[PDB]
This record gives C-alpha cells, structure tokens and sequence, in this order.
RNA sequence: AGGGGCGUAGUUCAAUUGGUAGAGCACCGGUCUCCAAAACCGGGUGUUGGGAGUUCGAGUCUCUCCGCCCCUGCCA
RNA sequence: UGGAGAGUUUGAUCCUGGCUCAGGGUGAACGCUGGCGGCGUGCCUAAGACAUGCAAGUCGUGCGGGCCGCGGGGUUUUACUCCGUGGUCAGCGGCGGACGGGUGAGUAACGCGUGGGUGACCUACCCGGAAGAGGGGGACAACCCGGGGAAACUCGGGCUAAUCCCCCAUGUGGACCCGCCCCUUGGGGUGUGUCCAAAGGGCUUUGCCCGCUUCCGGAUGGGCCCGCGUCCCAUCAGCUAGUUGGUGGGGUAAUGGCCCACCAAGGCGACGACGGGUAGCCGGUCUGAGAGGAUGGCCGGCCACAGGGGCACUGAGACACGGGCCCCACUCCUACGGGAGGCAGCAGUUAGGAAUCUUCCGCAAUGGGCGCAAGCCUGACGGAGCGACGCCGCUUGGAGGAAGAAGCCCUUCGGGGUGUAAACUCCUGAACCCGGGACGAAACCCCCGACGAGGGGACUGACGGUACCGGGGUAAUAGCGCCGGCCAACUCCGUGCCAGCAGCCGCGGUAAUACGGAGGGCGCGAGCGUUACCCGGAUUCACUGGGCGUAAAGGGCGUGUAGGCGGCCUGGGGCGUCCCAUGUGAAAGACCACGGCUCAACCGUGGGGGAGCGUGGGAUACGCUCAGGCUAGACG
C-alpha cells in the first residue's frame, strides 16, 4: 500500500511568492487539484506537487512574513523559478516587494507573475495598470520585467469548480483555463538547469522527520551526484563531530524513489540515527567529500545603501549571520592590519570565526544578513581551521 | 490477512457438535436407566441400560470418549443400576448386567 | 604490534648489553660501549637502591625485550608455562625459544630477531615443506625449518647464510648450510641459553 | 518418532556433525538420546566418519527412522550390508 | 521553522526623569606576618549577552544574532 | 602442585581497628585515539507502543466441481461437450498448525535440582507380532438460483463425491457388572451375561505399494505423587472453613477437598507457620590455595508467559505466540449497524536509557512438516552486514649509518639529552594489480539386481570469483595512561591556599619531582584510561580460620522450659559412621593427550575425575538405642 515512483519527464523546483494574503497559498491548492484530472495519481512551507504533460513538479508554498523570512529564504535557494502572485485588488504591496528583491538575492532565475484575484472590481486600467507597476517593479530590481509571462485569472473560483466534480479537462471553465494558461505557460519560458550527477554526493538538510516504524528522514534537494539504498553518507556540520551512516530509503513526494539524482527534493531514511541527532544546516554527503569548519577567509562584497545594505561601514569585530545553504550561523569578523573603516561598497577579504561548525569548502558562496538586511555576499577563499 | 487455519475452526465447530450430541445422549440415556433401576422396572431398566452401554462404547470408537473414559462411565452405570435393582427385584431380561 | 623503535636505547636502560641489531650490536658501538648508562636527561646520575618491585619489573622487561615480544603474548606463554607440568622456569624459556621467528635467528638466516621477524612475515621461511609466515608459530621437535626456494637467491639469505661457514649452532638445532635447512632436535634448556636473565626472579614478577 | 540424524557442532565454516538417535521434535542441536557416531563432511582427517555398529542397528530394529542424508552415512559405514 | 520572556560588575540588586554606569555581601593592594584572619590606609573591580541602527550621545528606543525557558509547528 | 602484601591514628612504640591500593573478571558504557583479518558476541532499561514485508504448510496416489491451454469431434456441424492429459482457484477430507522460534513479566513453589514411586495413568507418527477389512443406507460444502450488506462476509431452496457420517454382521480380541483362582493398593488368568471394529487409493493387477480396523508388546515423549536441597526482614508470631480428616458421589487418561453433599474437629507454627521484600531454577560462569563468596548474559535442560484478564472447542497432545469466544485499555476503517489488530518470531521504528545491529543473501548444507515420489513450505538454520564489545593473529619495516646535524630541552657555559633516532645507503614488499580458483555434495531419484544387500549413473553451492595458490608490487598508522609514597619513571618555567590536583596519606600561602606547559622518562600498544558492579587481598562474620579484665564485646542475679552436651564395665540392635559392588551423576563447559584451519583464538576425537543420592553386601572402634552390671559425678 505504498507505490513506487518511475522516471521519464524532467524534474523542476518551483514555489509561489508575493505579498501575504494575496493568492499564493490557495492557487497552489488550485494548480494541484487541476493537473490531477488528465494525469492519474496526484506559518510553515508546504512542499506539495503536480505533474503536467511535459514535466514533473515540486512547488513550495512558503508562509511569507517579515517574521518568517528565514523559513522562506531557504525554500527560494532550492527552486529554479518563482510564480510571483499579485492581487488585482491591491497591487504591488510591500511584501510583494520584499519577496522579489529577496528572491533575487538568493539567486533564482526567471519569474512567472500570476495575476490572481482578477475576478473582483472590473476596471479597464486596474487589470492592465497592474501589469505595468509589476514590470516597473521587476526591472526596478533588474528582472526581465518587460517580458515575463503575465497570466491573469482568479484561483479561488478555479478551485471551487474542482470540489464540485474532480475530473475537469482543458478549458471547461472560462476559468479552469487561466490556471491551465499559467500551468501550461509555466513549463515554458522557465527552462531546466544543468544537474551534474558526476560530482560526489551532497544534499543540504531542510526539514528532518521521524517516520514511525522507520526512523529519521532527511529531506533536501540533492546538490550533486546521487544516492540509492545501501549508500554510505556523512552528516557533516553542526555537531560534536561528523556522524556516518548508510541510507536505507529514498523517496519522491511521499513515494519510493529508485536513485534520486541531483536537483530533486528527496527524503532519505538514515540508518540508525536519532532525531535530535540531525538538524538543518547539516549536509548529507559522500564519505570524505567536504569537512566541518569554523574559520575561513572569503572575497565578500558589501552592498551599498542603494541596494539595501549598511550605510556606515563596520570595523573589525562585527557579528552578522552567514547563510551557506539551508543554514544561517553567526560569526565574528577579524581581518588585515588596517582595512579598518570598511564602509559600504568594498571587496575585502576578511576572516570569519563561526561559533557553530558548518560544512565549509573552498569555492562555496554565501551571504551576510544583519539587522534584517543582506549586508553582504561572497565566497569561501582559503580555510584556516 | 488470513490463513488455512480457519479450515480447522470450521472443522472444529462441526465435530464439536458431532460428539457434543453423541455425549448428551449417553447422559440423558444413563439417567433414564437409573431413574428406573430403582423403581423396580428390572426388565426395561437393563433394556435401556443395555442401550446406554452401547452408545458409550460407540463414542469411544471416535475422538469422543476414547478408551477408559468410556470404560469408567460403564462401570459406574452397571454399578449404580445393579446396586439399585438388588434393592428388591431380581434381574429380569438378561440385559447387559452379567448374571 | 611489536616494538619498532630506538633499540640500543633498551640495550642501555636494562643494564645488560642486548643484541637487537645483530651486526652493529656486536661492534665498537652497541652504545653499551660508549654510554653504558640509561637514556634520557638523567641516566648518568646516582642510581637509588631499586625496590624489590623494580628489580623484578626490570628482570622481566629484559627477558621480554630480548625476544621483542609484546606484553600480551609474553604473559600468555608464562601463564601457559605454569599450567604445564615441570619447572615453569625452564618450560617458559623453552616455549619462548620455540618461537619460529626466533628459531630462524637462532639458525643464522637472520642477523637479528627484528630482521628474522620480517623474513618469516614476508614468506621466505618454511616448516616441513609448506611455508609459515606467523612469527609466533611454535616449532616442535623433529621439524625442519628452511628458506623458501624463491628466497634462496636473495642478497641477504646469502651473507647471513655465508657467515654460517663454521659457526656452530645450539646442541638442540642442526643446520644444512648449503640446503638452507635445520631441525629442532630438542627443546633448549636454562643452561644451553646463556641468557643474562634470572628466570625464577621473573616468575616472581607475575604474583603480586 | 525417534530418529537418527545429524546435530551440527564444530564452528562457522567448519561443520562437524554428530550422528545421533534423538527424537524427531528435539531442536537439531538439542538434548539427544544417544550419540552413535560422528561425521566430518570435509574429511580433514583420516577418520571423517565413525559409527557404532551394534548400536545403529539396535535403534533401527526398534523404530528409529534414519534421516535421508543420515542413512547415506550409516550405509557407507556398513550398517545394512547383511552379506 | 515561527510567537513571547530573560540576560548589567564576583554575587544578589539600582538610574522606566534617554545626558559614564551606582549601592551592600564580596573581593584587590598597602601597613603587618611565614601566609592569612582581624585592625587601620587606600581602591568599582563592568564583554550592560554579541554586533549593527537611529541620536549631537543609548543600559533605556529599532533591528539582527547567541544561550536558556515557555506555546505551538513538523511522516520522503 | 598450592596461599606475597602495602599506605594511613603517635613526638616515637606495640596492639586493636576501620579506610584505601596493587590482582582477576564484565552482554558494558564514557573519554582520547583507531590499520587488517579470523572466531565470538551485541536492548542489562519500558513484559512500553509499534507503519511494512515476510516467519506454516502441504497431499489430486482421499473426493466432487469451476476455469484456462490442448488430443478426437459425441451427430454427420459449435446439440445431452463423454472423457484425454498437464495445469490452476477455492471447497470437502487428511496429517502438521501443541514442534521449531521469542521472552523472563509472574513464580520462594514439588517451579527447579536430585533420587525415587505409579497395583493411580496417557503416548499421534515409528518399529515387532495376532486377526481382520462382508453387507448396506445418509448428510453438508463446492457448484446453480434467490436474498440483505460499505466491508468483513452472512441467510435460504435445491443437486452431489468420497479415506466425511450412520445402521447390521463377523469378535482374533478388547471394554463393563458379578463369581472364582493366583497375586497383592486398581495386575494377571477364567467362566456366564451385555457392549464395540474397519476405507479405498495408485499401479506394471488372484501381486504389490500407500493407507483402514481391533488387540498385544517395544520404543520415544509425557501426567501425577514422594524424601532431601533452594534468598532477605521476627521492628511479621501466631495462621487456617474446603480449613484438616472421613463416607458416598461428580470429575479426569489417572491419584487427590481437584470439585460437591453429609459427618468429625481438625490441620500448621520459633525445626520460623502467616505476612512483607526480592527473584525464573539448573548444567555452569567469575573469583578463590581452599573452604567459600558472587552470579545465572551467549550455549544446553526444565518451568512460566504470548497487549491485560477469564474461558472452552477441536485434538494423541493445547485450555493453544502468527486458532476461537468474551470483557478491558489503546491503534486504525466505517455508508456509524458493526468491523480489524497484538513483533517477548526475523528485520526495521519510536519512547525510555549511559547503551545494544541489516526492513541483507540462500534453502547449497543440517534439521522439521506434508507427499509413493517428483517436490513444496521453512526470517529454524547456513551465511553475509554493522559496532575495537571481547578473545586470538598480523602490520606500521629490516641491516647498515656520527667520539653524534639541525630543532627543542637542560647546563657547574666545558657540555649533557633526545640519539642509531633522523638524514642517507642498501634490502624485504601490508596493501593494491593480473591470472587460476575450492572443500563444504552425496544421497533422495534413475538403472542392473527383488523398488533388499551390493554395484553404476545424473542433478544440486547462498557464502563467492571468497578462501587459498601463482606471478607483479609501493616504505607504507600510533596512540593512551602515568612519573610525591604506596608504584616503574625528574628536570626547567608558569603559578603563589590562587588556579587547580586528589584512590588513601595528602599537594598549592613567591625556588611546587604532587597544580599547568615543556624537555625527558616509565608502562602498555590498536589500543589506552575512566566510571559502575562481583570475587580477591579482608583470619574484616574466623567451618577451614577471630574474639569479649582495660581496645567493640559477660546478660544485674537466681530458678528453670525447649534445646545442646554426657562417668565406668558388658551384651543385643547396626540409625549415625566406615568399607566393597552396583545404578545414577546428559551434552556442551573445565582439565589432560592428540589432531584440523599456515599459528593462535576457535574446533574435533579420545582419555580421566566426581561429591551427592537409590540398591545389595559387610564392619562395629566411636556416637546413638535397648538390656544387665558398677560407684569415682550428683543427691540422700
Ligand atoms: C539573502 C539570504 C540568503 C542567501 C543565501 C545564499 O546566497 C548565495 O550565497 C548568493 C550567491 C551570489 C549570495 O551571496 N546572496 C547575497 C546577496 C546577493 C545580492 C545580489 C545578487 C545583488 O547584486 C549586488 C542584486 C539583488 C542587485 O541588487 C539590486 C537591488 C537593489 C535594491 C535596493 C532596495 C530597494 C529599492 C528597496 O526598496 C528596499 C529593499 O529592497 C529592502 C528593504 N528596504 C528597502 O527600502 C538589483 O536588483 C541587483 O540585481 C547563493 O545563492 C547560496 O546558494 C544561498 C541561496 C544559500
Ligand atoms: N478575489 C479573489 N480572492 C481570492 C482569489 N484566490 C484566492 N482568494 C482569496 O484570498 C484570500 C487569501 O488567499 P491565499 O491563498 O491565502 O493567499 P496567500 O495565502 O496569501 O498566498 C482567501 O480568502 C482566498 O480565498 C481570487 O482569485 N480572487
Ligand atoms: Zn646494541
């Protein structure tokens, strides 16, 4: 009574964003119920899924808030494109801003803005006006705003049409189609990145579960290589030392996977590992691939006010939070004799002294946030300890 | 979800009902005999007592009372019955009770 | 595993000149011929009167250092010698001597025991036909030890089998110099082994 | 019923059975009724099988049902051979 | 992962009048002694939890982290 | 064939006496460190809760059907589809699901250990022997049809087959009542009277093979009973109504107050009843000179339990781990009326905890169930995996190599130390590489001979392309504790009753072998330390093997109950005691000898002990007992 998972169509990670109370959380509940007719078998992030006819999907419905940034910011890094939701009732409200500028900081390529809440207050301009403010806001953050599939439609209505009768083929609602318009037009425009399955294993940890009868499961999107049952791995980071075990379970969206390749949120039962023994900010990798570290030098670039950042500079002995992957650990700053007044807009190379050991590795990039703002970003240079 | 153990339960209830009856018979039939063996009904006493004694060794044939369990029931019948007849009344028809 | 390390250092410490090198430890520099005093920063200073314990500890260490054996193995033999019938003193020595790696050294082949060990370990030796590579192998009476065929040419087996021109072996071991052989005629005795060690004083070490 | 089988002794990768007249139900290596012989399946010694002549026959003449591969050995030992 | 609390000298506690940080126990030197205790002279002994933000200036008002407590979350 | 002591009360001494240490051990855990292999071994806690998958089936040579692929079309074509033959889904019937596997909750008890009893009993399948297997009738499934239901499944009508059920006969024989003889608890024989048997199946067919029936005996396994043995508290002293006995019944395979009427008043207890606490018992295991003490994990035997609790059915056997019924708690489904489950099976989860493993491979071997057999099932088992958890083996190199580099450390500034250590030179070649590559497996079965004995032939390997062998082949890991005494091992600096150390005595207050670092050293090494617990040392609960005037210890003193102890001579008994024979004392373990894996660890074969207790026979000094005698004790 479990069921296996078979591969064929390419996989892709997505996740709705936008201002809180707009449409993200429900349209997701819409897209899902939709692609479940012509496709048989379908405050906290909700990894869920839908399969079209050309590809497989993930999708993250992050809560969003000037409170749940940390939870949010994570899920972004793990996606290949976001469905920026916007309500025709209000427009480009603050959260909509925050999310985009943030969705940019965390890398992320292309966006598919879905104009939800179309079914409300009919207006010649309004509907067409919005499409403006967005493209103005997207480029105001260097996005291809003047060429970003802008589909329009009301999810709420789309969904309520599904609860009546499950099966509902293409456009049998002047409604159940704008979703098929976004859904269809979504597998378009936003490509499929290069997933390298030649490199050693490494999967950062997002959430950790204790599956009754089976053990602790570590979910995350494999960053390189692949793992199958019987594979040995290492839980490197945030602990006395790096514990080692073998994987005895791999699954795709609550379903027995066979060899999970890179770029797919897969869960993995780890051999004999207690729950308080595995947490986020950790990384499951190939024995020997990467080690735990505290101090390192990095080529960091400090953003200027203009781009969010500080506007006073910081001297040696600054304590911000560095983000490596699904993590966010603090660290002191101690660098060259001089370089003292390192104010905004510089490319210095200091040294961090994290209080918590994290799987560092020359070549890995990161970001710095202090005072509710990305004060900087860079990459790991040489490793001291 | 299940097993061919059931084949034994069904089979169980059946023969549980088989010797269940064969048993209660010997019983109602053993009393009927003594219930007379003391009235004086010498003749029909042995008649019945002779019948009872049959049904007894009968069950003994199968898994009902096998061996001694039967032997005993008999001793106690050909005992209580005779012990009531010599309570005034010679043994009429030869019956089972050995003269 | 076995010791591995500065050895004349032990030749020193123990007082008695030991032979853990074969060639050098025999020349004008076994160190006991230059600094006949213990190693370390002190070594050449007033030696306090050794405690009854020290005495035994040293005596035992001496013996076990000669054969380059580990304490674990060394002890077992001793315990083993106890249970067996006869004076534990001799018996112990016997067993100790029956050690292949050592029997090899005793018959030439190897200049030292540390070398004799690598031979047995690397194959080069044989027992009644088949080859044994376990240094701890215990040779019994009547067994003939012998270099392996593929070994009979090695640059070492030569020299070491060369210096055996004349030099006689213990009255408990015979030797065919040309046909690299040798038999364990009899079990060696306290006397036969002129060892600078007091056995019945080492037997004391394993009591209290 | 009573039988004549092999109870495994020796150790891992070193079988050394003991031919015995136990009882059918007993666990294989449990308490047996009487040892009558042994069998070294690797004949790593000029005596990889010995059997109690007088005894094997006794038990046979009373209902002991030799095991399949057990009989094979009793036979080879000359149990049945009546000449 | 998200809420809400707490964190000032060694230690219990002060300035909810935003203008450097003060009180008792305690401790540290000096005289004295072998060294203390005692007596007498003389001393605040501070990562205000870290680091940034406003401010001419922040313990105080904003943020973001750290550790700890408490309430909810959490089956690939 | 076997016994070691030391530190610490004093200014000093001797004694007493406690504390502490050196030894061995462990299903361990914790710290630092960690290369290989072999054999062991791994939930000690929550007998807590558990997703999933598997751990028990098999026989068509017992029987009748459905259904699919095929011989030949019943007729002349697909008609009443006969039957051919191999399949497959259940049903009926049979044997096995009562073994094997798990656990230690309960249990202080005939539960276990041990030795016996049963004239008071059972034992399916397996052997040996005796006599049989002749007639006859009938039912329910399956299947057809009808019906209620979410499901699990259930109701009704009606065919039908058997090794399913029933009636009659045969009575070798057996059971039961009464009489008799032997015998002695209910056993064996006999007479008269009742009552009781059975099934056909496959062939290569008046003969076999597999069954069936009744009886007798053998085996094996068990039930019940009994003597002796089996922890702590007496601040627990009295306990008892089915209680103790009887008579007659019920009950069981069988004794029994096991249960029930009725009668009698008993039964038990300081030789520790009753009660409370703790605990499965044993072979053994650790320690110990021994006597002892501690313990009961893995292996083997016995018992008990299967979510908690009660109960019966079937059956040779269960009051039944993956059977049933009921109640309870908890988990889950529900169409809300009733449904489903029980890992202390294998593996895995979670909780608890200092802490204890793979949802592996194979039935090739051994063993089991069913089968004529082929063969099927087998998380028993054989293996592999993970963990220095343990024991054993192996490696990190070998030989050269300076009146002795550097660096670091000391220094009476000459030098000493690390130190043959390194470097360097030769040399061997763990790993790895290529090639070859098992043992475990010879029987079921087929063939000649009778499917007997004997001879011959074929198939079958999970571990594994692993062990192991040949050839090639690189210098290739080292750590942990300790250095005041006990106890092996010392110097410098820092520190200044601080920081800290500490098993015991104790170290630290400005020259600290005692703290911290360094140099150096000692011990051990893929380990080394730590904590916990057991024995030892502890003759410190003293049987072996101690004590009480003042060290802890003589009762305040009488009188005396139970109990313990008992002068001299002689005889009977022969209980203690001692001796001989004999039965028992499983295996494994331990010990000893010899073998097999290159050794060892592991492992096999053989050998030798042994108290206890049963039996028979014997001894009679001493103890006891009976009897007679004595006067030295005692009393008059
Ligand atoms: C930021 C949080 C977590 C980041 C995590 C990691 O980041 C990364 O390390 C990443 C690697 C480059 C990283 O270091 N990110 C770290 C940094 C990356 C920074 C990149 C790219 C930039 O370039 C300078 C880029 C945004 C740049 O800025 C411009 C924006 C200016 C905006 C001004 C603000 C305006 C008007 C405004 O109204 C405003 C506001 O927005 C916020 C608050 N109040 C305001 O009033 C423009 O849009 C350009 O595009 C990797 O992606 C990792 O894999 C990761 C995802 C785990
Ligand atoms: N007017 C309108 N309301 C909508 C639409 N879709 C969703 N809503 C409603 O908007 C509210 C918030 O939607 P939600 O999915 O929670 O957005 P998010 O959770 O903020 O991403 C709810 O009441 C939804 O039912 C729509 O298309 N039109
Ligand atoms: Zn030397």
């Amino acid at each position: 009574a479990k069921g296996e998972f078979v591969r064929t169509k390419p996989h892709v990670n997505v996740g709705t964003i936008g201002h809180v109370d707009h449409g993200k959380t429900t349209l997701t509940a819409a897209l899902t119920y939709v692609a479940a007719a012509e496709n048989p078998n379908v405050i906290n992030t909700a990894h869920v899924e839908y399969e079209t006819a050309k590809r497989h999907y993930s999708h993250v419905d992050c809560p969003g808030h000037a409170d749940y940034i940390k939870n949010m910011i994570t899920g972004a890094a793990q996606m290949d494109g976001a469905i920026l939701v916007v309500s025709a009732a209000d427009g480009p409200m603050p959260q909509t801003r925050e999310h985009i500028l943030l969705a940019r900081q965390v890398g992320v390529p292309y966006i598919v803005v879905f104009m939800n809440k179309v079914d409300m207050v009919d207006d010649p301009e309004l509907l067409d006006l919005v499409e403006m403010e967005v493209r103005d806001l997207l480029n105001q953050y260097e996005f291809p705003g003047d060429e970003v599939p802008v589909i329009r439609g009301s999810a709420l209505l789309a969904l309520e049409q599904m609860h009546r009768n499950p099966k509902t083929r293409r456009g049998e609602n002047e409604w159940v189609d704008k979703i098929w318009e976004l859904l269809d037009a979504i597998d378009e425009y936003i490509p499929t990145p290069v997933r390298d399955v030649d490199k050693p294993f490494l999967m950062p940890v997002e959430d950790v579960f204790t599956i009754t009868g089976r053990g602790t499961v570590a979910t995350g999107r494999i960053e390189r290589g692949k793992v199958k049952v019987g594979d040995e791995v290492e839980i490197v980071g945030l602990a006395p030392e790096t514990r080692r075990t073998v994987v005895t379970g791999v699954e795709m969206h609550r379903k027995t996977l066979q060899e999970g390749i890179a770029g797919d949120n897969v869960g993995v039962l780890l051999r004999g590992v207690s729950r308080e023994e595995v947490e986020r900010g950790q990384v499951l990798a190939k024995p020997g691939s990467i080690t735990p570290h505290t101090k390192f030098e990095a080529s960091v670039y400090v953003l200027k006010k203009e781009e969010g950042g500080r506007h006073t500079g910081f001297f040696s002995g600054y304590r911000p939070q560095f983000y490596f992957r699904t993590t966010d650990v603090t660290g002191v700053v101690q660098l060259p004799p001089g370089v003292e007044m390192v104010m905004p807009g510089d490319n210095v190379t200091f040294t961090v002294e994290l209080i918590k050991p994290v799987a560092l590795e020359e070549g890995l990039r990161f970001a710095i946030r202090e005072g509710g703002r990305t004060v900087g970003a860079g990459v790991v240079t040489k490793i001291l300890e | 979800r299940n097993l061919s153990a059931l084949k034994r339960h069904r089979q169980s209830l059946k023969r549980r009902l088989r010797n269940k009856a064969k048993k209660s018979a010997i019983k109602t039939l053993s009393k009927k005999a003594i219930q007379l063996a003391q009235e004086g009904k010498a003749e029909e006493a042995l008649k019945i007592m002779r019948k009872a004694e049959s049904l007894i060794d009968k069950a003994a044939k199968g898994s009902t009372l096998h061996k001694n369990a039967a032997a005993r029931r008999k001793s106690r019948l050909m005992r209580k019955v005779r012990q009531l007849l010599e309570a005034a009344g010679a043994p009429l028809i030869g019956g089972g009770l050995s003269a | 595993g076995r010791y591995i390390g500065p050895v004349c250092r032990l030749c020193r410490r123990e007082g008695v000149k030991l032979y853990l090198k074969g060639e050098r430890c025999y020349s004008p520099k076994c160190a006991m011929e230059r600094r006949p005093y213990p190693p370390g920063q002190h070594g050449q200073k007033r030696a306090r009167r050794p405690s009854d314990y020290a005495v035994r500890l040293r005596e035992k260490q001496k013996l076990r250092r000669i054969y380059g054996i580990s304490e674990r193995q060394f002890r077992n033999l001793f315990e083993e010698a106890s249970k067996k019938k006869g004076v534990t003193g001799s018996v112990f020595l016997g067993l100790l001597e029956s050690r292949l790696d050592n029997v090899v050294y005793r018959l030439g082949f190897a200049v030292s025991r540390r070398q004799a060990r690598q031979l047995v370990r690397h194959g080069h030796i044989t027992v009644n036909g088949r080859r044994v590579d376990l240094p701890s192998y215990r040779v019994r009476p009547g067994d003939e030890i012998a270099v392996a065929e593929k070994s009979r040419n090695l640059e070492l087996i030569r020299q070491n089998l060369e210096a055996m021109k004349g030099r006689k072996v213990g009255p408990w071991l015979s030797l065919d110099v040309e046909g690299m052989k040798g038999k364990f005629l009899r079990l060696p005795d306290r006397e036969d082994l002129a060892l600078p060690v007091n056995e019945q004083l080492v037997i004391e070490f394993y009591s209290r | 019923m009573v039988k004549i089988r092999l109870a495994r002794f020796g150790s891992k990768h070193n079988p050394h059975y003991r031919i015995v007249v136990t009882d059918a139900r007993r666990k294989r290596d449990g308490k047996y009724i009487e040892k009558i012989g042994y069998y070294d399946p690797r004949k790593t010694t000029p005596d990889w099988l010995k059997v109690d002549v007088e005894r094997a026959r006794y038990w046979l003449s009373v209902g002991a049902q030799p095991t399949d591969t057990a009989r094979r050995l009793l036979r080879q030992a000359g149990v049945f051979r009546q000449e």
